[PDB]
């Protein structure tokens, strides 16, 4: 499929309502491994399990080690675009 | 997985 760029919204209380898998130590992209109920990702309607993040907020994540995807991920806030590809 |  090709590249999406998704907005999605959080409140500072919240997360970003996802699982992710992968990444650079694992030889595949960082993935959406689940999206959780009524949390921010569900919410948009954009972002979906089998989705590869290649960035968030225009940080690169296709050569990211998981450890520091999911730190990049977890500072974002408010309103952030996830470039996402499903293949 | 990690939860975000």
């Amino acid at each position: 499929g090709p590249i999406r760029k998704v907005l999605l919204l959080k409140e500072d209380h919240e997360g970003l309502g996802i699982s992710i898998t992968g990444g650079k130590e694992h030889g595949v992209p960082i993935l959406i491994s689940e999206i959780h109920p009524g949390q921010p990702a569900d919410r948009c309607g954009g972002l979906h399990v089998g989705d590869a993040i290649l960035a968030v907020n225009g940080v690169n994540l296709r050569d990211t080690k998981h450890k520091e995807a999911v730190t990049i991920l977890s500072q974002q806030r408010g309103e952030i675009e996830f470039e996402v590809v499903y293949v | 997985d990690s939860i975000i």
